[PDB]
């Protein structure tokens, strides 16, 4: 019947892009968010993100370039209220109060959650092990933290991250002002995760590239030494392990390819998990370490540290981003 | 204070004391 | 504070909530005793 | 027996996965872990009690378990004042002793007890694929949970009552005589929007609705337990779910992750079942209390009011994002169109002003080394609100349990289908598919 | 059989002797009246 | 044979720690840089150069200790222990910030020694030296940030100090004074680092989830043999998965691993070029058209203008204590505030 | 505004029902191995 | 030569039960005597400032910075 | 004869924990 | 009876330490296990009795 044929098409592995049931949610929500984002980034009117009726213009047609353009977060007067198009008296009122931001972020968060589900679904249909979606849960948690969890903790979607480049930088600076994220150990774990992920990416790439088995000449690219779907390994892992064991010491080098690739997956995913949780916990104002006036001399005079310089900079940000 | 450190050292020995006694007696550890 | 008869057990009460964490550590000790077999 | 990699297939770091088809040892692990939970409850209660100053507010002293006992009305009086501290000691001691008993049982079943229960008994021996036995155990536990909910109901209705912060005068321990048994209100809470101004079940604001909802949930859990004892899963349920131990674990992990997020929002927003006398003010509560105190001062010398997106008279400034806040110290001063200026000029009580000042000082703002105030504050006050600790900890736990749900649900599906150990080289499913292009 | 004083010994001890010296110094700093 | 061949044979013997010819440069310089950092963060103050406490002996913790830069009046002096500033006095040398130049110079030559070690071990083992090529990017970052940037500026004082919170101060200084987030070279660096982390996670997860079943154990790590000839995971299945999930997928494993080399190395090199630009205050501080529009129109407000306001606040509120040699006295009225605009 | 609300509600309900009944329609059997 | 095989021997623990506490005590006495303050020039908690004036002794000359530090240290 | 390796690991871990806890105790004092 | 109750609580603590450190080492070492089983039974009964005695003596202080 019609439903069985529809189910066979939805779960078909022969489609060029897999759909699945997570995809029947993912495709309309992501398409809606994408179309609304492109239209808002090009041509949205200024948004009164505060309530002081001093709007912030974010679109290209109102005087922004690619760097300074953004989709401005919804108004502080909205707060955490659900603000669809039909809850505004007019479309111009909806645009003025930052409704496009809410539409885009809600469709995007739903679509990206279903993207994670779709990754699981295709891994199940192909007979794969299922944990690519677990690795994807770290950037997804980061997106949830900056778009949903931090507004919930602060009590307004005006505190979500703006959908732009300079808006992102504004979000970072104001967050450091109010929460001292640099001194938060979860963000330090996140920096360790991304710096280590870049390091281990460059390292694994350079060690595999270093130990490629000679299949070509100097007049051809080495990439043609590999054929798609060949049974034999294209590089010598023993040579790479011998190099890396001599580079530091023997037991700092993986001899197991599966352990090595698990470490490659695990380090940045755990780090980004912790930095997403750091944003989500500073949402409830559990802030980074506050080491103000932690060194006092015998006469009671405060001896400044580097943390006090950081505090002076944070105070400078704080007095500027208000009113 | 000395009492709190003494008590926590006593408990944190008591755990490994179970492990050591079972290793000596060749039990089902 | 504690009831006044329960006065010499304040250090013991002070170290009581730490104990479950040690259980986790104890597992590794046990796993080190058998060589992580 | 099955305590290594060669016999079991699992490494030491997955060694608890050796317990899957070993019912007696698995029961021992569960009972010992329950002993750990009860031990933490009792020991943390005794630790909090030992440093407890009953005169100071609880939220100034870093307490999270004593406020749970005080919310049940044990040891407290009018205004949240502590009139006795012995019930806290009783709760902690009984939990500690019961944890000794549970630890004894868990250690016994893990070491000395039979490794499998299917030989020793048919009532306790279970198979993971036995759907009827799984529903029977689920029914038993549902009856137990319903009895626990009715125990909360019996505490509220027949034994002293609960602490009602909405009681006039500043809150008091009240006996719930008329619970809201109307299913319209209860399932309207269930059907309310989770967004701002509505807030879903987090927005329950009176203990009558709390007790009525717990009567409903106790009866529903008992009825579902009886239903699962007396029935077997239907064809759609058998075709829909994976029936194995890891699958059941993953279902519970998803449920617990959702419950953790709900509890985070409950302790962050709700000041009814988490009264501000014990847990401190909420973020919205502290901001509105600052606005109220500043208005009172500035009038004592019109500068703090606006007109809201829908027409109500609300406080001005950034606190306008928190205009949906409702509190016992504030609702006497709110008329039909919002906050009436005449009620804040000649109708306020001293207790409301004292609450507003205390809540203005103790805003839920703090650092990880437990320093209060904003991030740009000197290390002067040592205070982070219990609401912040509970909300942050349970968000972290709820997220990690969502991750665990994804892990175990994927692994349960892959293991049921039979490719959890990898792709068969002799028959790779992609190789039999036609190429995409 | 195995020799004692090798390059590995030198590397270990150049990392380990000042480590213990500095740890003792830092503990003595922990017991300084601020 | 000769003494050179005997020494070369001894230097390249298989031991627990390979030495090599490059070890003669690497091990003393790396040891001195690490030991100088530990010594400075344990014992050495920053009181006479910065007016800061920066050691464990003064009561700082692990986050707030730093070997701070020399005072701005030192200029770009090498600050040798035997030089004309310290004149052999070790105590004065520590008080004047000589440990900073000690660590920076020994760390630079240690990084050179480590890259030479990568070349030497690659030559002996018989592999191509792509690990040294990849290590050129952290060296470019270190040279641009710790050497070229202070050499462009007035003194070593404006280089980053070797500490956690000092590095955080360096980040906030670059935001406030350089608008470093707006710089496209820093944006390419951020893209390189975050894309490298993405590639690391996604390649590890893809390999772990497309493994061939090579053993009956549920833990799949023991089913890999290092001397085996077959690949341990299905590239065809991985390609199919990412083709149907994302649209595109790697089909060449060698190109995949070269791309993993390429992305973070290129990002770090672009960020180093941007820092070289910032050494001469050649900032991407502003967009001229937006400044002209804001000057004409007082109601024109974007996130870029708000960021410029935040930078002005950072500069004015941090400059008197961050640059105490300038003797900045900013009265409270000239300090930028949000309620003053 | 209200006709838009009804249209959005109908579309959202249609896709959510597709999701729910699709995962109810024997999804564990849709795998290249067992069943 | 295996690290486990030597740290599990008795001679190692005799030698290092001698040597490790001596180094720990040497570091402890380096700090607790006050010799670290004299060696590295780190001010004591009572020697950050002068008797009454509150001025940070920043060095402002390059070639006479040693004399400026000595002049400040001569004021307390 | 030979000390078991797990005993050395446990006592080294406990010494590490005591050192770290002393550093945090001094951080609070 | 402050001295009696404090002595009872101290005996409860010592017996709890013996049972904590002795019940698993007897459960996991099954040689000559009849004597271990009767010792565990006596220890459990004495521990329950000590809990009851400590509770009533707390009520009697
Ligand atoms: C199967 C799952 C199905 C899910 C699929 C999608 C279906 C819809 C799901 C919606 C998800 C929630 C988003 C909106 C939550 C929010 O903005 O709101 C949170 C609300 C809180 O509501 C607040 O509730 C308050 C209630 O307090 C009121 O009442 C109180 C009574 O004491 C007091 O008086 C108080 O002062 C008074 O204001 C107010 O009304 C506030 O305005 C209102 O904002 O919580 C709530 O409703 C309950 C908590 C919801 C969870 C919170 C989000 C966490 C999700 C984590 C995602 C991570 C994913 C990781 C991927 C890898
Ligand atoms: C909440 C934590 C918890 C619990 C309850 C368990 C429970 C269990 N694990 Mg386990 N495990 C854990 C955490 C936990 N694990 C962690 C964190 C790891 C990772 C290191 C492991 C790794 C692991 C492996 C690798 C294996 C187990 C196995 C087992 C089972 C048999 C253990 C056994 O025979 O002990 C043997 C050990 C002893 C007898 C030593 C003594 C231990 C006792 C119980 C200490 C009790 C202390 C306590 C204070 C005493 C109170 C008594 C008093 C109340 C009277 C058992 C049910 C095994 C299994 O599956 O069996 C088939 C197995 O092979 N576990
Ligand atoms: C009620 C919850 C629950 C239960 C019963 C299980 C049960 C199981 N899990 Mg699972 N898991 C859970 C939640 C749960 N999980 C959550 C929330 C996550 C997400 C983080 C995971 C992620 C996970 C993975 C990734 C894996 C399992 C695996 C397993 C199996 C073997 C576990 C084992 O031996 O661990 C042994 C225990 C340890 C090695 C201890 C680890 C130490 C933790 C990570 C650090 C704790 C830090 C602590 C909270 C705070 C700091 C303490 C301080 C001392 C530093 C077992 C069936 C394995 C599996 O699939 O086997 C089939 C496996 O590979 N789990
Ligand atoms: C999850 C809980 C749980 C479960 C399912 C079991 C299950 C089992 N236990 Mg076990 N046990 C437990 C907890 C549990 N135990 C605890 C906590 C202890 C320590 C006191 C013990 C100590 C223990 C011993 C010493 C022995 C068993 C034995 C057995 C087996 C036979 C039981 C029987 O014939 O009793 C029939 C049923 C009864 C006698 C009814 C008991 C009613 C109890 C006492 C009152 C409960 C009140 C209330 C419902 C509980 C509220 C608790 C709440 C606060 C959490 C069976 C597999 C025996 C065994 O395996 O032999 C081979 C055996 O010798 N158990
Ligand atoms: C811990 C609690 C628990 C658990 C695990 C189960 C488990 C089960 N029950 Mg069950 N049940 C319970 C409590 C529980 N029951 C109680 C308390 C009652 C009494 C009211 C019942 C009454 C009951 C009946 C009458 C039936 C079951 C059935 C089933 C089986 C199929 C489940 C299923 O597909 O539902 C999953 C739910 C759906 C598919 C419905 C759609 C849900 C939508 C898509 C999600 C909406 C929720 C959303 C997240 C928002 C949450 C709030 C929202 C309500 C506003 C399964 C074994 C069935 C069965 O096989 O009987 C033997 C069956 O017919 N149960
Ligand atoms: C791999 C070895 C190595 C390398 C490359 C360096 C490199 C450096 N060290 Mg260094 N150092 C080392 C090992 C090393 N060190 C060791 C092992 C120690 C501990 C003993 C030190 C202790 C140390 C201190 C205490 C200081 C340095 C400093 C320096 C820097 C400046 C050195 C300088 O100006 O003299 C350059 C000298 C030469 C290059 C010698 C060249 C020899 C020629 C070619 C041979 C001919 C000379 C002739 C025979 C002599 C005639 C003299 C006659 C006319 C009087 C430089 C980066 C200074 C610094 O960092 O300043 C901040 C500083 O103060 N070092
Ligand atoms: C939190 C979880 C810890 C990381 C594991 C998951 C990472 C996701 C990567 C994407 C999928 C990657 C993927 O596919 O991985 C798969 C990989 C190998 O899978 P196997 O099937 O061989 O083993 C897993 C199960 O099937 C049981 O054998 O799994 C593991 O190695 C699990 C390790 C369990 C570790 C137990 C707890 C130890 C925690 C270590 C970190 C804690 C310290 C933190 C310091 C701040
Ligand atoms: C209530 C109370 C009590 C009880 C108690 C208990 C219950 C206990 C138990 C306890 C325990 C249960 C303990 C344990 C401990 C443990 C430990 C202390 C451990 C540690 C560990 C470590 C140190 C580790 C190490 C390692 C390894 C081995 C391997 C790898 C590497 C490392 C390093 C990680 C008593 C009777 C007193 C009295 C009354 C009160
Ligand atoms: C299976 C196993 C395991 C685990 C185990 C467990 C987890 C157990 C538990 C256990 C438990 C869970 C225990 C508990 C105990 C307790 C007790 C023994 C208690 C006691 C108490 C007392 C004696 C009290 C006292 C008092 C009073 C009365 C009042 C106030 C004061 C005081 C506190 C003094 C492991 C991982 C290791 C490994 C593998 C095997
Ligand atoms: C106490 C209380 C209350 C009440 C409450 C209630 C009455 C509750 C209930 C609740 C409920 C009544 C809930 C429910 C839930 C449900 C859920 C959560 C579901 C889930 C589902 C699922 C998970 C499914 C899945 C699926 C699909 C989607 C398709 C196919 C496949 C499968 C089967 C997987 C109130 C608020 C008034 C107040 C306060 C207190
Ligand atoms: C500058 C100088 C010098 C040099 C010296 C040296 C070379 C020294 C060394 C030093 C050293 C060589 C030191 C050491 C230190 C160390 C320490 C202080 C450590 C600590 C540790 C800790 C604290 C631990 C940690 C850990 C880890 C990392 C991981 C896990 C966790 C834990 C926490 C356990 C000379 C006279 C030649 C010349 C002139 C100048
Ligand atoms: C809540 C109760 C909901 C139960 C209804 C869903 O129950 C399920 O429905 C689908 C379609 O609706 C039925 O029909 C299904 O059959 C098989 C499932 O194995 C699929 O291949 C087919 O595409 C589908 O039509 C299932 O036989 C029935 O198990
Ligand atoms: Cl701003
Ligand atoms: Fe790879």
């Amino acid at each position: 019947n019609l439903w069985e044929r529809f189910c066979n098409w939805v779960t078909s592995t022969d489609n060029r892009l897999y759909v699945g049931w997570f995809g029947v949610i993912m495709i309309p929500t992501l398409l809606a968010a994408t179309i609304c984002f492109v239209i808002a980034f090009i041509a949205a009117p200024p948004v009164d993100i505060d309530g002081i009726r001093e709007p912030v213009s974010g679109s290209l047609l109102y005087g922004n370039n690619i760097i300074t353009g953004a989709v401005v977060p919804s108004s502080n007067a909205i707060g955490l209220h659900f603000y669809p198009i039909w809850e505004a008296a007019s479309l111009d009122e909806w645009l003025y109060n930052g409704g496009p931001y809410q539409l885009i972020i809600f469709h995007f968060l739903l679509g990206a959650s279903c993207y994670m589900g779709r990754q699981w679904e295709l891994s199940y249909r192909l007979g794969m092990r299922p944990w690519i979606c677990v690795a994807y849960s770290a950037p997804l948690a980061s997106a949830f933290a900056v778009f949903l969890i931090y507004p919930i903790g602060q009590g307004s979607f005006s505190d979500g991250m703006p959908l732009g480049i300079s808006g992102t930088f504004n979000f970072m600076i104001v967050f450091q002002a109010e929460h001292n994220i640099l001194m938060h150990p979860f963000h330090q774990l996140g920096v360790a995760g991304v710096f280590g992920g870049a390091l281990f990416c460059a390292m694994h790439g350079s060690l595999v590239t270093s130990s490629l088995i000679r299949e070509t000449t100097e007049t051809e690219s080495a990439n043609y030494g590999y054929k798609f779907g060949q049974e034999e390994e294209t590089y010598n892992i023993v040579a790479a392990h011998g190099y890396f064991g001599r580079l530091i010491f023997q037991y700092a080098s993986f001899n197991n390819s599966r352990s090595l690739h698990f470490f490659l997956a695990a380090w940045p995913v755990v780090g980004v998990w912790f930095t997403a949780l750091g944003i989500s916990t500073m949402a409830f104002n559990l802030n980074g370490f506050n080491f103000n006036h932690s060194v006092i001399d015998a006469k009671g005079n405060v001896i400044n540290t580097w943390a006090d310089i950081i505090n002076r900079a944070n105070l400078g940000m704080e007095v500027m981003h208000e009113r | 204070v000395i009492a709190q450190l003494t008590m926590i050292a006593m408990i944190g020995i008591a755990g490994p004391m179970i492990i050591f006694l079972l290793a000596v007696r060749r039990g089902n550890l | 504070k504690l009831p006044e008869a329960y006065a010499i057990f304040d250090p013991l009460v002070d170290v009581l909530p730490v104990i479950p964490v040690l259980f986790l550590a104890l597992a590794f000790v046990w796993q080190a005793a058998v060589g992580f077999r | 027996t099955n305590r290594d990699q060669e016999s079991s297939g699992f490494a030491w770091w997955a060694g608890n996965a050796r317990l899957i088809n070993l019912s007696g040892k698995l029961l021992g692990a569960h009972v010992a872990h329950a002993g750990l939970i009860v031990f933490w409850a009792g020991a943390m209660t005794l630790f909090e009690l030992a440093h407890f100053i009953p005169e100071k507010p609880m939220y100034e002293q870093g307490l999270i378990l004593i406020p749970h006992i005080a919310t049940l009305g044990w040891g407290v009086g009018p205004g949240g004042e502590v009139v006795d501290t012995f019930p806290f000691f009783v709760v902690g001691v009984v939990h500690l002793i019961s944890s000794a008993v549970l630890g004894f049982g868990g250690v016994y079943h893990a070491i000395r007890g039979p490794e499998t229960l299917e030989e020793y008994s048919s009532f306790f021996g279970y198979d993971w694929k036995d759907k009827n036995k799984m529903t029977t155990i689920l029914g038993f536990h549902l009856i137990v949970l319903g009895i626990g909910a009715l125990l909360l109901v019996a505490k509220a209705m027949f034994f002293g009552g609960l602490y009602d912060t909405w009681a006039p005068g500043g809150g008091d321990v009240r006996v719930i005589t008329n619970p809201t048994l109307d299913p319209r209100v209860i399932f309207g809470y269930l059907l309310k929007s989770p967004f701002g101004g509505e807030g879903w079940i987090v927005s329950v604001n009176n203990l009558e609705d709390v007790v009525g909802g717990h009567i409903w949930i106790g009866l529903i859990c008992i009825a579902g337990g009886i239903w699962h004892i007396l029935t077997t899963p239907f064809g759609w349920a058998r075709r829909a779910f994976i029936w194995s131990g890891e699958a059941y674990l993953s279902y519970s992990l998803g449920a617990l992750s959702m419950m953790g997020f709900i509890a985070t929002c409950f302790v962050w927003f709700n000041n009814t079942v988490y009264p501000s006398e014990f847990y401190g003010p909420t973020g919205p509560e502290a901001s509105q209390a600052q606005a109220m105190t500043f208005l009172i001062r500035d009038q004592k010398l019109g500068k703090y009011l606006m007109r809201s997106p829908t027409g109500e008279i609300i406080f001005g400034g950034e606190t306008m994002r928190f205009w949906d806040f409702r509190g016992p110290w504030l609702e006497p001063l709110r008329g039909p169109n919002g906050l009436d200026l005449n009620k804040i000029k000649n109708d306020i009580q001293p207790w409301q002003e004292r609450r507003a000042a205390e809540y203005m000082t103790h805003a839920p703002l703090g650092s990880l080394n437990s320093v209060g105030g904003v991030a740009t504050e000197i290390n002067s006050v040592n205070f982070v609100s219990p609401r912040s600790w509970l909300a942050t900890s349970h968000f972290v736990l709820a997220f990690f349990f969502l991750v665990g749900h994804l892990w175990h649900a994927g692994r349960a599906r892959a293991a049921a289908a039979g490719f959890e150990k990898g792709i068969d080289r002799e028959s790779e499913p992609v190789l039999s598919m036609p190429s995409l292009d | 059989s195995y020799p004692i004083f090798t390059v590995r010994w030198v590397a270990v001890h150049t990392l380990a002797v000042p480590t213990i010296f500095f740890l003792g110094a830092i503990a003595a700093m922990q017991f300084i009246q601020r | 044979r000769g003494w050179f061949d005997i020494l070369d044979d001894w230097l390249k013997r298989d031991r627990f720690v390979f030495v090599g010819w490059s070890g003669i440069l690497l091990f003393p310089c790396a040891y001195l840089a690490l030991g100088g950092w530990l010594t400075g963060t344990t014992f050495v103050t920053s009181w006479y150069t910065h007016g800061l406490a920066s050691s464990y002996l003064e009561g700082c913790n692990f986050l707030t200790v730093a070997v701070s830069t020399p005072a701005n009046s030192m200029g770009h002096s090498l600050l040798l222990l035997w030089g004309p500033e310290a004149q052999g006095d070790f105590t004065r040398w520590c008080q004047l910030g000589g440990l900073w130049t000690f660590i920076a110079l020994h760390g630079a030559f240690g990084l050179i020694g480590f890259m030479l070690r990568q070349f030497e071990i690659a030559r002996l083992v018989g592999v191509r030296p792509y690990n040294a090529i990849a290590f050129s990017a952290p060296i470019a970052v270190f040279v641009s940030v710790f050497l070229i940037y202070p050499l462009g500026q007035s003194s070593w004082f404006f280089a980053p100090s070797f500490g956690v919170a000092a590095i955080f101060r360096f980040l906030l200084f670059f935001q406030g004074f350089h608008n470093w987030t707006l710089n496209p070279f820093h944006m390419m660096g951020v893209a390189g680092v975050l894309g490298g982390a993405l590639l690391c996670a996604i390649h590890g997860a893809t390999v772990e989830n497309t493994l061939f079943q090579d053993g009956e154990g549920a833990s799949t790590f023991r089913a890999f043999n290092p001397t085996q000839a077959e690949e341990t995971y299905s590239m065809v299945t991985a390609n199919r998965f990412w083709s149907q999930i994302f649209g595109i997928a790697f089909s060449n494993k060698r190109w995949l691993h070269f791309f993993m080399l390429f992305v973070p190395v290129t990002g770090l090199w672009m960020s180093a070029i941007g820092v070289v630009g910032l050494a001469l205050n050649l900032r991407s501080y502003d967009f001229i058209s937006q400044e002209i529009r804001a000057a004409e129109d007082p109601e024109f407000e974007t996130f870029y203008t708000k960021n410029l306001l935040l930078n002005e606040g950072i500069r004015a509120w941090m400059a008197p204590q961050d640059q105490p040699h300038e003797n900045f006295v900013f009265p409270e009225e000239v300090l930028p505030r949000g309620n003053a605009l | 505004m209200e006709t838009l609300k009804i249209t959005v509600y109908i579309v959202v309900t249609f896709f959510v029902l597709l999701f729910v009944f699709g995962f109810l329609s024997g999804d564990p059997a849709r795998n290249p191995k067992r069943k | 030569r295996p690290f486990s095989d030597i740290i599990t021997s008795v001679r190692y623990w005799v030698i290092h039960s001698i040597t490790i506490p001596a180094l720990f005590i040497a570091g402890w006495l380096f700090v607790s005597t006050g010799l670290a303050y004299d060696v590295f020039g780190t001010p004591r908690p009572d020697s950050y400032y002068a008797q009454e004036q509150r001025s940070i002794p920043l060095v402002t000359d390059r070639f006479e910075a040693k004399q400026q530090v000595e002049t400040f240290l001569e004021q307390l | 004869g030979r000390i078991p390796l797990w005993i050395v690991a446990t006592v080294a871990g406990m010494g590490v924990i005591v050192i770290v806890g002393l550093f945090f105790y001094g951080a609070y004092a | 009876m402050t001295i009696l109750f404090q002595l009872a609580l101290a005996a409860l603590v010592i017996l709890s330490f013996v049972m904590v450190i002795g019940v698993p080492v007897a459960y996991a070492s099954p040689q000559d296990w009849d004597r271990s089983k009767q010792l565990i039974f006596l220890g459990s009964g004495l521990w329950i009795a000590l809990v009851l005695v400590v509770g009533v003596l707390n009520f009697f202080v």
